[PDB]
C-alpha cells in the first residue's frame, strides 16, 4: 500500500535520472558528431586549398 | 600563407637569376667578338714581319 507509493518515488526518481543519462549522453554523442564533421570540413578546405596551389604552380 | 609566400618569393628569385645569366651571356659573347679581332690583329703582324724592308 503505502509502501508501494513510496516505490514509485523511487521509481520516480530513477527514471528522472534516466533522463539525465540520456541528455548526458545525447550531448556526449552530439560533441563526438561536431568532432567528425569539423574533420570533414577541415578536409574540404585541405581540398580547396591544395587545388588552388597546383593552379598556381 | 606560409606556402604561398614562399613559392612567390622563390619565383621571384628564378626570375632575376635568368636575367643575370641572360646578361652575362651577351657579356661573354661580347668579350669573344673582341679577342677574335685581337687574334686577327696578331695575324696581320706575323704578316707584316715577312717584309724585310719595313721590318729592318
Amino acid at each position: 500500500s503505502q509502501t508501494q507509493g513510496i516505490q514509485q518515488l523511487l521509481q520516480a526518481e530513477k527514471r528522472a535520472a534516466e533522463k539525465v543519462a540520456d541528455a548526458r549522453k545525447r550531448k556526449a554523442r552530439r560533441l563526438k558528431q561536431a568532432k567528425e564533421e569539423a574533420q570533414m570540413e577541415v578536409e574540404q578546405y585541405r581540398r580547396e586549398r591544395e587545388q588552388e596551389f597546383q593552379s598556381k604552380q | 600563407e606560409k606556402k604561398e609566400k614562399q613559392i612567390e618569393q622563390q619565383k621571384k628569385i628564378q626570375m632575376s637569376n635568368l636575367m643575370n645569366q641572360a646578361r652575362l651571356k651577351v657579356l661573354r659573347a661580347r668579350d669573344d667578338l673582341i679577342t677574335d679581332l685581337l687574334n686577327e690583329a696578331k695575324q696581320r703582324l706575323s704578316k707584316v714581319v715577312k717584309d724585310t724592308t719595313r721590318y729592318q
